[PDB]
C-alpha cells in the first residue's frame, strides 16, 4: 500500500534527534542572516536579502520582517512561503485574544502559540516541519521590550541579542563581544549592521541587500510606534554608521 | 421581546459640505430601567465610523468584530479601509447571519482619503445596505429622526452648521423616545481633523 | 517472498502469500474432527494445553440451539467469527422467524474473511472452523478456510496430522453415513477417526472435546466426565 | 527509484507514471482519425476483433457522450469506458446546472483537468487513454478537441490517434498545405466521411472491409454512429472513381 | 524494476503486472464455459472432486444475479463471490430506481466498472477471476465475459480456467458448423461435451458437471439450473462423444 | 415595488421604480432595484431587499467565473437556472422575486423567478405590490413587434401606473436596454419628477443654538 | 389546474390549460403545463410549480443520463422516476404529475402520480382541481381506440368544460400529441372552445 | 480506496533541499521562455506559443490568461498545472474576496492566495508540488502597477521586469541593458518583442506569439454602459494583427 513511500517525518533517530528537524535546521542555515538587538529604549531587526538583482523592485518586497501587528513584528529565515503560513495564523491569533481580553496579546503568548504550532509537526500528522526560524521583536506592557526565536522543533528561548540563519556562529560571537546592557537603540542599530557586514558572504553590505526595522518608544509619549525602513531610509542608516 | 428594542437608543448620519457628522445618544436600559448613561455607539476603524444601534450585546460584538477585520485588513493591504469598502464588509458579514441575524441597525460615516467625498451608508439587520446621499437614521425613535432630518436637513452644510442641525434632529426626536437619551455625541468629520462633542440634553 | 508483506499482493505466479502463511497457523492447531450422518452432525476435537498446571484450550463454540462449529489455530480470530455467525442466526430469528441454514452460514463466513484477504491495513483470519448444523434439509457439516473457501462435507478434520482422520473418514465413508437415530455410535466413529491423528498422546477425560447437533438434539458440548463414557 | 511507482517529480522535472500511460494508450494497437467538414465532424477508427468467438458488434472504442457529443477513445477498454461513463455523467450534469448542452472542448478541458489531477495526486493513477471528443457546436461549429493522460488539451482542425498516428498526421497535414483551408469544404458528411476512410487507406497503406472500419459522424444537435452497411456503402463509393 | 510488487503501477511497457499476476490465478483455476444460443444462454462449469467426502450437488458454483442473469467465474471462488454480491446490488439499485430488470449489457458495465476500480489504488489487490455471465433481457440473449483488467466483451461462446484452450476450440467449431444458430437444448448438451472435453487438463481428479441456462422458450427468460432427467441426458451425450 | 420586462423585436427592456419601505415608512427614495448579473444580462428585483441584492451577486459571480471556465458569453437560462435552483433550495425564505432579461448568442429572453423557485416566459411580465396596476397597463397596450422606442415607453408607462397608484411604489423610473448586437444601456433615473417643492422655509440655525458640554479632538491617524 | 392525458390507437395526447394562479390573481394565463421529459415522454404538471419545475429537471436529467448509458428509457422507467421523487419525498412536496409517453414496442402509455406518489397506469387521466367536474363527462364519452380527431375533440370538450367551471383554470388549451410519426403541438384559443 | 497518501511527499533532504521543489524548478527550466515588464503607465507580458503541432489550432489555447478585469498571468513549464491554477486562481479572487468587500482583490493579494495554494501543495499530504513559475501583471488604484514572480515553493517577488524559462538566463541580462524607470506602455511592448525573438528558433509572428498588457481602462471592452464609476478592464490581449504592426517597427 502507502506505507512503502512514506518518508516518517516524526520519528526520533537512534540518537534522540527528530531528523527533519534537524535538515529543516540545515536548510535554514542557508538562509541570509538576521539579526535582533535588543535596547533599554527599544529594539532592532536587520536581515540581509538572498543574492539578489538590480531588476528587483525593492521597495514593493518584503521577504524578511513583516508586522505581526501594532506592538510586535518578526524576522524570517529559511522557506519564506512556510513563513507566511504561519505569520497569518500569528496576526489571527493576536487579533483573537484581542477580540476575548480586549488587551493586545503579550508578546511571550503569541510565540508560544506560533512555537507550539511548529511542534505539532514533529510529533504527528506525518508532515514535513516548517523550514522557518524567526526573531521576535515586540513590546507589552508587562515585560516591556523583548526578543524571542523560534525554530522548526518548535523551541523558543529570550535574547538580548540574537542571530539566525547564516553564519550564526561567527554573528553571535560578534554581538556577545560588544553588546552591553547600558545600550541604546541608535547604538544597536550600528551593532547590529557592523554585525552583518563582517558575516555577509557577500563582497560589501548595500542597501539594496538589507531589510530594516525598529521597535521603539521614540513614538509621541508612552506609546510604541514600529518602523520598517525604506530603500532609501537603509542607504541613509548605512551612510551614517560609516559602512558606506 | 423584541430584541430592537429592549436596550433602546439612536444613531443619525449627515453629510455636508467637504464633511460628514454621525451622532448617537447614551443611554443603555432593560425596558423601563435606564441602566447607563454612557453607552456610546458610535466607533472607528482608522478614519472610517460606524454607529450600532439595537440589542446592545451584538453592538458590542460587531464592534469587536469590525475592529478584528479591519486590523487583519491594514495588516495585508498596507493601508486603512475606506468608507465604500469598509460598507461592503459589513453587508457581507450580516448577510452571513441571515438565519440567525446580529439584532442590529448599522451606520457608517466617514470621507474617502483619496478622492475627498463624503459618504454615509445605513443598513438594515441582515445587510441591505442604504447609501443615501442626505442622512441616515437608526434606532428606536427612527421614525422621529426621519421626520426630523427631512425638515430640517438642507444640502452643502458646513461642518459647524451641520453640527447643529444634526444635533437638533437627535435631540427632539430623542425627547419624543421613551428609549433614547440620557445624553449625546455628536462626531464632526473632516478629511483630517475629528471634532467629537457632548450634548446637554433633559435626563429623563 | 518480496510479495508476502501485505493481504493485498499477489506473487508472480498469482499467488497470496499472506493467506497462505494464515493457512499454515491452522497446521499448527490441535487435530479436529467433524462427521455427520442424516439425523446428526458430530464434532470431535482434541484439546491442547500449556503445560500440566494449565488447563486444556476449548475447541468447540455454540452458535446457535441448532448451530455451531470447532477450531484450530489462532482462537481469538474464531471467537470473532463465531460471534458474527451468532449475530447472524440471531438476525435470521429475529427478524425472519427463521432458523438459519447451515449453508447460507458458510456463505457469510467466506463472504466475511474475504474482505480480509483483498483490502490494504487488515489482515486474514488465522484460524480454521468445522460448522455443524442441523436445519430444514437435516444434517451438515462445514469447512471454513480463512481464504475464504468454505466447503460442505460428510466428514473432514483440520490441524495438526489431520490427514489420518481424514483418510480414515474417506474409508468410513459408507459406514458412518447410515448410522441413522444412533448418537453414541456416530460420536464412536468420530472419536475413531481422530485417534488417527494422534501420535505419543492418548484421549484423556480433560483432553477430549465433543459435540452434537441433530434431529431433536440442540447443539450441546460434553467435556470432562461427560466424554469419559467414549474413551 | 520510487519516483518513477507514482506522480512525483524525478531529478530532470519529468513524471514517468505520467509517459508510462501514453505507453499504455497504443496497446490496442488501433489508428483513429478526426476530420471537420462544413456542417459535421467526422471520426473514423480501425476496428479489429482477432477472436471468432467475440460478438463483433459489441467491440467498439467510440461512444455516444450526449446527443452532440461523441467521443473516440485510444486506450485500452477499461479506461476507455472509464473515461466514457465520468464524460456521460458529466454532460448531464452540467445541463441540468446551466441550462444548456455542454460544449465539446468544455467537456475536454473538464475530463483534462481530471486527468491534471492524476498526475498530481499521487494514490489516484493515469488512466492509459486519449480521448478524442468530436461535435458540431452550436457557437463554435465543427469542433475536434483531445485530451491525454498529461491533463493537456487543444483544439484540432484535424488528427490522428495510435502507433501509425505519424503517417496519418503527415497524410493530413500535406492536404491542407494544398487546400490552404481549416477543413474539408464538403456539403454532405457521407462525402466527409469519403474523405477520412481514402485518406486512412492512403497513409497507412492498407485496404479496409466494412468490418475492418468504426465511424462516428456528428452533425448539429445530433452525434451517430454508422452501422457496417453505412460504411459498405461508403466503400462503394471510394472504389467507383 | 519494483512495477510488480504494487497494483496500479505502470511498468516501463504500460503494463500493469499485479493484473497480470491476478490472470494466474484465473488460468490455475477450473474450467468454466458460456454458449450463446438462439433465444438464450448456457452456462457450465468443471467442479473438481478433491475428495468422497464432498457431499454431491452441495457447492454450487454458478450464481444467480436477479432472476434473469447468471454468472459463473474461474480463479478465487470468494473474489467471485464478493463480485455477484456488488452485482446483486447493482441490479437492485437498477430496478428499484428504473423498475426495469437491469438490461444485459448494463449490467455487464456495472461489474466491468467495479473491477476496473480495483486496478486503480495500490490499497486494493485486483479480483483473481474470470467471469463469464449473461442472460435475456428485452433485445434478446447476451453472453459476456469478465477479466481482471475491467475488460469485457460480448461473445458467442466463452471460456476461462485451466482447460481454455482446449474449450476455446471446440467453441470454434460450433460458431463455423452453426452459423444459423444452436438452440437451448442442444447448448446445454454440446456444454457438457465441452466442459468433459476440457477436463483433460484436469484429468488426475475425477469432476462434477453443473449446467445452468436462460432462455426465452425452455426458461421463460429467467435463469434456472439444469436438473435431474436433462442433466442425466446431457451427461450421457458427453460421455458418449469422448470415448 | 413595481419592476417591468418587455420584449422587443431586437432585444428586451427592464424597468423599475425607486422606493424601499420599513412597513409605511420610507427608508430609500432611490434605490436602484436594476442588478447587472453579466454584462448583457440584468435582472429586477422585488420583495427582500438584501436576498434580492445577495443572490444577485452571487449567481454573477458564479457566471462570470463559467464564462472564463467556458470561454463563452454567459446565457441567461444559464442564470434563470442557477437562481431557481438556489431559490428552491431555501424554501421561498429567501424572499427574491425578480425578472431576469438579456441577450446572449441564443437570442434575446425575458423570464421571471419567484421565491420559492418557480419560473415564467413571456413578452411581457410585472412583479412587486404595483405589479397589477403595471400588468393593467401591460395587457392594455402590448402589442408584438414592438420598436425599441415603444418598448421603452410601454415600460415606463407600466413602471408609473405603479407610482401612482401604488403605495409602495414611488418616485424615479429606471430602465435598461439590452439589445442584441449592442452594449447594453443602463439607464439609472430614465424619468425624475421635474422642479418640485422649495421648502417655504431654511431651518438653518443660529450658531451656538444647541447647547453644549465638552469638546475635543479625536485621534484618527496612527 | 386542468390536466389530462389520453391514449389512443396511434399513439397519446397530454392536454392542459394555461392558468397559474396566486389566490384569485392570475400570475400567468399563457402557462405550458406540458413539459418534456424525454423526446416522446412528456408530462402534466399540477399544484406547487416550483415543485413541479423542480421534479420534471430532476427526471430530465435522470432520463437523459439514462439514455446515454441505456439507450432509449421507457415510459414506465419515466413514471418510476416521478414516482421515487414524488414518494420519497411526499411530506415536503405538492406535486400532481401525468406520465404519458410513445413507445414503438408498447405504443401510447398513460400514468398518473397523485399527492401520495402512488402510481397508477390508466387507458386516461385526469388531474388539477378542474378535473373534479368533468369525472361524469370523460367516463361516459372515452372509448378506447378513438381516432386523433376524435381524441383531439375529447381533450377540447373535456378541459373546456373543467375551465368553465374552474375559476383556478383558464386560457388557452395546450396539447401535445405522441405518435410515431413524431411530436405535435396543438393550441386552443377561448373563442373556439368556449362555444362548444 | 480513500486518499491513503495523507503523508509529506516533499520533504528536507540531509542537505536541507527540498528535493520535490528543485525538480519542480528544473521542469520550469524546461518550459518555454516567457516574460514581463513594467512600464510608468502599464505592464506587459508575453510568451512564444510553442505549437506542438501544426494541426493544432494555438488560438484555442491561451498561455496568457485573464484572472481579473486587471490582472493577468502568463507562466512557463508544465502547461496543465498552470491551466487548473488559473481556474483556482480566478476562483480564490472571488470566494475570498469580491465576495467579501465587492471589489476585486489587488494584484499583491491575489498573488499571495496563488502563492499560498502552491505553497500546500509543497506540503500537504500526497501531492506533488506545482511544475511552473507564474508571472503575474496586474493593477489596483491604491499600489498601482505591478508584476509579481510565483514560484513551485510559494514564493513570490515584485519585479520591475523579468523573464523565466528556457532562455531566462540571457533575457534577464538583455532586460537588464534596456530596462529604466521612464519606461512607456509602447517602450515596454518593444523591449519585449525584441527580448522574446532571442529565445525563439521558428516562426516570429502575431500566430506564434502570445502578448497582453495591463494598461488603460478599456471602456469599449466593458459590455455596458450607465454607470461611470465602472470604466472597464485595463487588462488586455493583444491581437495578431496588433503583434505584427509593431513587428514592423521592431
Ligand atoms: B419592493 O417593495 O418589492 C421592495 C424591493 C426592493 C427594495 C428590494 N422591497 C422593499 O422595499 C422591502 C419591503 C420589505 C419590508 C419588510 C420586510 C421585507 C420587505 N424593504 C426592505 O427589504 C428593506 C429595505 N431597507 C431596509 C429595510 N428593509
Ligand atoms: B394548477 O392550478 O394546479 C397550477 C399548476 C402549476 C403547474 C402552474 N398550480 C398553480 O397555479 C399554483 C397554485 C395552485 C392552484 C390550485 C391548486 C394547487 C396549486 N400556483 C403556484 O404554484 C404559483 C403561483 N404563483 C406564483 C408561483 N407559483
Ligand atoms: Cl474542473
Ligand atoms: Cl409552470
Ligand atoms: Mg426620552
Ligand atoms: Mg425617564
Ligand atoms: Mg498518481
Ligand atoms: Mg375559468
Amino acid at each position: 500500500g502507502s506505507r512503502r513511500y512514506d518518508s516518517r517525518t516524526t520519528i526520533f533517530s537512534p540518537e534522540g534527534r527528530l531528523y527533519q528537524v534537524e535538515y529543516a535546521l540545515e536548510s535554514i542555515s542557508h538562509a541570509g542572516t538576521a539579526i535582533g538587538i535588543m535596547a533599554s529604549d527599544g529594539i532592532v531587526l536587520a536581515a540581509e536579502r538572498k543574492v539578489t538583482s538590480t531588476l528587483l523592485e525593492q521597495d514593493t518586497s518584503t521577504e524578511k520582517l513583516y508586522k505581526l501587528n501594532d506592538k510586535i513584528a518578526v524576522a524570517v529565515a529559511g522557506l519564506t512561503a512556510d513563513a507566511e503560513i504561519l505569520i497569518n495564523t500569528a496576526r489571527i491569533h493576536a487579533q483573537n485574544y484581542l477580540k476575548t481580553y480586549n488587551e493586545d496579546i503579550p508578546v511571550e503568548i503569541l510565540v508560544r502559540r506560533l512555537s507550539d504550532i511548529k511542534q505539532g509537526y514533529t510529533q504527528h500528522g506525518g508532515l514535513r516541519p516548517f523550514g522557518v526560524s524567526f526573531i521576535y521583536a515586540g513590546y507589552d506592557d508587562r515585560y516591556g521590550y523583548q526578543l524571542y526565536t523560534s525554530n522548526p522543533s518548535g523551541n523558543y528561548t529570550g535574547w538580548k541579542a540574537i542571530s539566525v540563519g547564516a553564519n550564526t556562529s561567527a554573528a553571535q560571537t560578534l554581538l556577545q563581544m560588544d553588546y552591553k546592557d547600558d545600550m541604546k537603540v541608535d547604538d544597536a542599530i550600528e551593532l547590529a549592521l557592523k554585525t552583518l557586514s563582517k558575516t555577509t558572504d557577500s563582497s560589501a553590505l548595500t542597501y539594496d541587500r538589507l531589510e530594516f526595522a525598529t521597535i521603539r518608544k521614540g513614538a509621541n509619549d508612552g506609546e510604541v510606534y514600529q518602523k520598517i525602513f525604506k530603500p532609501q531610509e537603509i542607504k541613509d542608516i548605512l551612510v551614517k554608521t560609516g559602512i558606506t | 421581546s423584541d430584541p430592537s428594542s429592549i436596550n433602546g437608543g439612536i444613531v443619525v448620519a449627515m453629510t455636508g459640505k467637504d464633511c460628514v457628522a454621525i451622532a448617537c445618544d447614551l443611554r443603555l436600559g432593560s425596558q423601563s430601567l435606564g441602566v447607563s448613561n454612557k453607552f456610546e455607539k458610535i466607533f472607528h476603524y482608522g478614519h472610517v465610523f460606524l454607529g450600532i444601534t439595537g440589542l446592545a450585546t451584538d453592538v458590542t460584538t460587531l464592534n469587536e468584530m469590525f475592529r478584528y477585520k479591519t486590523n487583519l485588513y491594514k495588516l495585508k493591504e498596507e493601508r486603512a479601509i475606506e468608507p465604500e469598502t469598509f460598507t461592503q464588509l459589513v453587508s457581507s458579514s450580516l448577510y452571513e447571519r441571515r438565519f440567525g441575524p446580529y439584532f442590529v441597525g448599522p451606520v457608517v460615516a466617514g470621507i474617502n482619503s483619496k478622492s475627498g467625498k463624503p459618504f454615509i451608508a445605513g443598513f438594515d439587520l441582515i445587510g441591505c445596505i442604504d447609501e443615501a446621499k442626505d442622512f441616515i437614521v437608526s434606532g428606536t425613535a427612527s421614525d422621529q429622526l426621519f421626520g426630523m432630518c427631512e425638515s430640517l436637513y438642507e444640502p452643502n452644510l458646513e461642518p459647524e452648521d451641520l453640527f447643529e442641525t444634526i444635533s437638533q434632529a437627535l435631540l427632539n426626536a430623542a425627547d419624543r423616545d421613551a428609549l433614547s437619551g440620557w445624553g449625546a455625541v455628536v462626531y464632526i468629520i473632516k478629511k483630517d481633523e475629528v471634532v467629537k462633542r457632548y450634548l446637554k440634553m433633559r435626563q429623563d | 517472498n518480496n510479495y508476502d508483506g501485505d493481504t493485498v499482493t499477489f506473487s508472480p505466479t498469482g499467488r497470496l502469500f499472506q493467506v497462505e502463511y494464515a493457512l499454515e497457523a491452522i497446521k499448527q492447531g490441535s487435530v479436529t474432527v467433524g462427521l455427520r450422518s442424516n439425523t446428526h452432525a458430530v464434532l470431535v476435537a482434541l484439546k491442547r494445553n500449556a503445560d500440566e498446571l494449565s488447563s486444556y484450550q476449548k475447541k468447540i463454540i455454540k452458535c446457535d440451539e441448532h448451530m455451531g462449529l470447532s477450531l484450530a489455530g489462532l482462537a481469538p480470530d474464531a471467537r470473532v467469527l463465531s460471534n458474527y455467525l451468532r449475530q447472524q442466526c440471531n438476525y435470521s430469528s429475529l427478524v425472519f422467524n427463521r432458523k438459519l441454514a447451515v449453508e447460507r452460514a458458510g456463505h457469510l463466513l467466506c463472504d466475511k474473511a474475504q474482505k480480509n484477504t483483498q483490502s490494504y491495513g487488515g489482515r486474514p483470519y488465522g484460524v480454521g472452523l468445522l460448522i455443524i448444523g442441523y436445519d430444514k434439509s437435516g444434517a451438515h457439516l462445514l469447512e471454513f478456510q480463512p481464504s475464504g473457501n468454505v466447503t460442505e462435507l460428510y466428514g473432514t478434520a483440520i490441524g495438526a496430522r489431520s490427514q489420518g482422520a481424514k483418510t480414515y473418514l474417506e474409508r468410513t465413508l459408507d459406514t458412518f453415513i447410515k448410522i441413522d437415530g444412533n448418537p453414541d455410535e456416530l460420536i464412536k466413529a468420530g472419536v475413531e477417526a481422530i485417534s488417527q491423528s494422534l501420535r505419543d498422546e492418548s484421549l484423556t477425560v480433560d483432553n477430549l472435546s465433543i459435540a452434537i447437533v441433530g434431529k431433536d438434539t440442540p447443539f450441546t458440548i460434553y467435556d470432562g466426565e461427560a466424554v469419559a463414557k467414549y474413551i | 527509484g520510487y519516483d518513477r511507482h507514482i506522480t512525483i517529480f524525478s531529478p530532470e522535472g519529468r513524471l514517468y507514471q505520467v509517459e508510462y500511460a501514453f505507453k499504455a494508450t497504443n496497446q490496442t494497437n488501433i489508428n483513429s482519425l478526426a476530420v471537420r467538414g462544413k456542417d459535421c465532424t467526422v471520426v473514423i477508427s480501425q476496428k479489429k476483433v482477432p477472436d471468432k468467438l467475440l460478438d463483433p458488434t459489441t467491440v467498439s472504442y467510440i461512444f455516444c457522450i450526449s446527443r452532440t457529443i461523441g467521443m473516440v477513445v485510444n486506450g485500452p477498454i477499461p479506461d476507455a469506458r472509464n473515461a466514457a461513463l465520468r464524460a456521460k455523467a458529466e454532460a448531464a450534469e452540467f445541463r441540468y446546472k446551466y441550462g444548456y448542452d455542454m460544449p465539446c472542448d468544455v467537456l475536454a478541458k473538464r475530463m483534462a483537468n481530471l486527468s491534471q489531477i492524476y498526475t498530481q495526486r499521487a494514490y489516484m493513477r493515469p488512466l492509459g487513454v486519449i480521448l478524442t471528443f468530436v461535435s458540431v457546436d452550436e457557437e463554435l461549429g465543427p469542433s475536434i478537441y483531445k485530451t491525454d493522460p498529461a491533463g493537456y488539451y487543444v483544439g484540432y482542425k484535424a488528427t490522428a490517434t495510435g502507433p501509425k498516428q505519424q503517417e496519418i498526421t503527415t497524410n493530413l497535414e500535406n492536404h491542407f498545405k494544398k487546400s490552404k483551408i481549416d477543413h474539408i469544404n464538403e456539403e454532405s458528411w457521407e462525402k466527409v466521411v469519403e474523405f477520412a476512410i481514402t485518406h486512412m487507406i492512403d497513409a497507412l497503406g492498407t485496404e479496409f472491409s466494412k468490418n475492418d472500419l468504426e465511424v462516428g459522424v456528428a452533425t448539429k444537435d445530433k452525434f451517430f454512429t454508422l452501422s457496417a452497411e453505412n460504411i459498405e456503402e461508403r466503400l462503394v463509393a471510394i472504389a467507383e472513381q | 524494476t519494483g512495477y510488480d510488487l504494487s497494483n496500479s503501477v505502470f511498468s516501463p511497457d504500460g503494463r500493469n503486472f499485479q493484473v497480470e499476476y491476478a490472470v494466474k490465478a484465473v488460468e490455475n483455476g477450473t474450467t468454466s464455459i458460456g454458449i450463446k444460443c438462439n433465444d438464450g444462454v448456457v452456462f457450465a462449469v468443471e467442479k473438481l472432486i478433491t475428495s468422497k467426502l464432498l457431499v454431491p450437488q452441495k457447492n454450487v458454483k454458478i450464481q444467480v444475479v436477479d432472476r434473469h442473469i447468471g454468472c459463473v467465474y474461474s480463479g478465487l471462488i470468494p473474489d467471485g463471490r464478493h463480485l455477484v454480491n456488488r452485482g446483486r446490488e447493482e441490479a437492485a439499485s437498477f430496478k428499484k430506481l428504473y423498475k426495469t430488470p437491469i438490461p444485459i449489457p448494463a449490467f455487464a458495465d456495472r461489474l466491468g466498472q467495479y473491477v476496473q476500480a480495483h486496478t486503480l489504488y495500490n490499497s486494493v489487490r485486483p479480483f483473481g477471476v474470470s467471469t463469464i455471465f449473461g442472460g435475456v433481457d428485452k433485445n434478446g440473449a447476451h453472453l459476456y465475459m469478465l477479466e481482471p483488467s475491467g475488460s469485457y466483451w460480448g461473445y458467442k461462446g466463452a471460456a476461462t480456467g485451466k482447460g481454455r484452450q482446449s474449450a476455446k476450440a471446440e467453441l470454434e467449431k460450433l460458431v463455423d458448423h452453426h452459423p444459423e444458430g444452436l438452440s437451448a437444448r442442444e447448448a446445454v448438451k454440446q456444454a457438457a461435451k465441452i466442459i468433459y472435453l476440457a477436463h483433460e487438463d484436469n484429468k488426475e481428479k475425477d469432476f462434477e458437471l453443473e449446467i445452468s441456462w436462460c432462455s426465452l422458450s425452455e426458461t421463460n427468460g429467467l435463469h434456472k439450473f439444469v436438473k435431474g432427467d436433462l442433466l442425466q441426458e446431457a451427461i450421457d451425450f458427453a460421455q458418449k462423444e469422448i470415448n | 415595488t413595481t419592476i417591468v420586462g418587455v420584449k422587443f423585436n431586437n432585444g428586451v427592456v427592464i424597468a423599475a421604480d425607486t422606493r424601499s419601505t420599513q412597513g409605511p415608512i420610507v427608508a430609500d427614495k432611490n434605490c436602484a432595484k436594476l442588478h447587472r448579473i453579466s454584462p448583457k444580462i440584468w435582472c429586477a428585483g422585488a420583495g427582500t431587499a438584501a436576498d434580492t441584492e445577495a443572490v444577485t451577486q452571487l449567481i454573477g459571480s458564479n457566471i462570470e467565473l463559467h464564462s472564463l471556465y467556458t470561454s463563452r458569453e454567459p446565457r441567461v437560462v444559464s442564470a434563470l437556472q442557477m437562481l431557481k435552483q438556489h431559490l428552491f433550495k431555501y424554501q421561498g425564505h429567501i424572499g427574491a422575486y425578480l425578472i431576469v432579461a438579456g441577450v446572449d448568442p441564443t437570442g434575446s429572453h425575458l423570464f421571471s423567478i419567484h421565491a420559492h423557485g418557480s419560473t415564467d416566459v413571456g413578452y411581457y411580465l410585472s412583479l412587486g405590490s404595483g405589479s397589477l396596476a403595471a400588468m393593467a397597463v401591460l395587457e392594455s397596450h402590448w402589442k408584438q413587434d414592438l420598436t425599441k422606442e415603444e418598448a421603452i415607453k410601454l415600460a415606463s408607462d407600466a413602471i408609473q401606473a405603479g407610482i401612482w397608484n401604488d403605495l409602495g411604489s414611488a418616485s424615479n423610473v429606471d430602465v435598461c436596454v439590452m439589445e442584441i448586437g449592442k452594449d447594453a444601456e443602463y439607464l439609472r433615473n430614465y424619468l425624475t419628477p421635474n422642479v418640485r417643492e422649495e421648502k417655504q422655509k431654511s431651518y438653518k440655525f443660529p450658531r451656538g443654538t444647541t447647547a453644549v458640554l465638552k469638546e475635543s479632538i479625536v485621534n484618527i491617524c496612527d | 389546474t386542468s390536466i389530462m392525458a389520453v391514449t389512443f390507437k396511434d399513439g397519446v395526447i397530454l392536454g392542459a390549460d394555461s392558468r397559474t394562479t396566486t389566490g384569485a390573481y392570475i400570475a400567468n394565463r399563457v402557462t405550458d403545463k406540458l413539459t418534456r421529459v424525454h423526446d416522446k415522454i412528456w408530462c402534466c404538471r399540477s399544484g406547487s410549480a416550483a415543485d413541479t419545475q423542480a421534479i420534471a429537471d430532476i427526471v430530465q436529467y435522470h432520463l437523459e443520463l439514462y439514455t446515454s448509458q441505456y439507450g432509449t428509457p421507457s415510459t414506465e422507467t419515466a413514471a418510476s422516476v416521478f414516482k421515487e421523487l414524488c414518494y420519497e419525498n411526499k411530506d415536503n412536496l405538492t406535486a400532481g404529475i401525468i406520465v404519458a409517453g410513445y413507445d414503438d414496442k408498447n405504443k401510447g402509455e398513460v400514468y398518473t402520480i397523485p399527492l401520495g406518489g402512488s402510481v397508477h397506469k390508466l387507458p386516461y387521466a385526469i388531474a388539477g382541481s378542474g378535473s373534479t367536474f368533468i369525472y361524469g363527462y370523460c367516463d361516459k364519452n372515452f372509448r378506447e381506440n378513438m381516432s386523433k380527431e376524435e381524441t383531439v375533440d375529447f381533450i377540447k370538450h373535456s378541459l373546456s368544460q373543467a375551465i368553465k367551471w374552474d375559476g383556478s383554470s383558464g386560457g388557452v388549451i395546450r396539447m401535445v400529441v405522441l405518435t410515431a410519426a413524431g411530436v405535435e403541438r396543438l393550441i386552443f384559443y377561448p373563442d373556439e372552445y368556449e362555444q362548444l | 480506496m480513500t486518499d491513503r497518501y495523507s503523508f509529506s511527499l516533499t520533504t528536507f533532504s540531509p542537505s536541507g533541499k527540498l528535493g520535490q521543489i528543485d525538480y519542480a524548478l528544473t521542469a520550469v527550466k524546461q518550459g518555454v521562455t516567457s516574460l514581463g515588464i513594467k512600464a510608468t503607465n502599464g505592464v506587459v507580458i508575453a510568451t512564444e506559443k510553442k505549437s506542438s503541432s501544426p494541426l493544432a489550432m494555438s488560438e484555442t489555447l491561451s498561455k496568457v490568461s485573464l484572472l481579473t478585469p486587471d490582472i493577468g498571468a502568463v507562466y512557463s513549464g508544465m502547461g496543465p498545472d498552470y491551466r487548473v491554477l488559473v481556474d483556482k486562481s480566478r476562483k480564490v479572487a472571488h470566494t475570498s474576496y469580491k465576495r467579501i468587500y465587492g471589489e476585486y482583490p489587488p494584484t499583491k493579494l491575489l498573488v499571495s492566495e496563488v502563492a499560498k495554494i502552491m505553497q500546500e501543495a509543497t506540503q500537504s499530504g500526497g501531492v506533488r508540488p506545482f511544475g511552473v513559475s507564474l508571472l503575474i501583471a496586474g493593477h489596483d488604484e491604491f499600489n498601482g502597477f505591478s508584476l509579481y514572480q510565483v514560484d513551485p515553493s510559494g514564493s513570490y517577488f515584485p519585479w520591475k521586469a523579468t523573464a523565466i524559462g528556457k532562455g531566462s538566463v540571457a533575457a534577464k541580462t538583455f532586460l537588464e541593458k534596456r530596462w529604466n524607470d521612464e519606461l512607456e506602455l509602447e517602450d515596454a511592448i518593444h523591449i519585449a518583442l525584441l527580448t522574446l525573438k532571442e529565445s525563439v528558433e521558428g516562426e516570429f509572428n502575431g500566430d506564434t506569439i502570445e502578448l497582453a498588457i495591463i494598461g488603460d481602462e478599456n471602456p469599449d471592452l466593458l459590455g455596458y454602459t450607465g454607470i461611470p464609476t465602472d470604466k472597464g478592464p485595463r487588462f488586455r490581449k493583444l491581437t495578431s494583427q496588433e503583434i505584427n504592426d509593431r513587428l514592423e517597427a521592431l
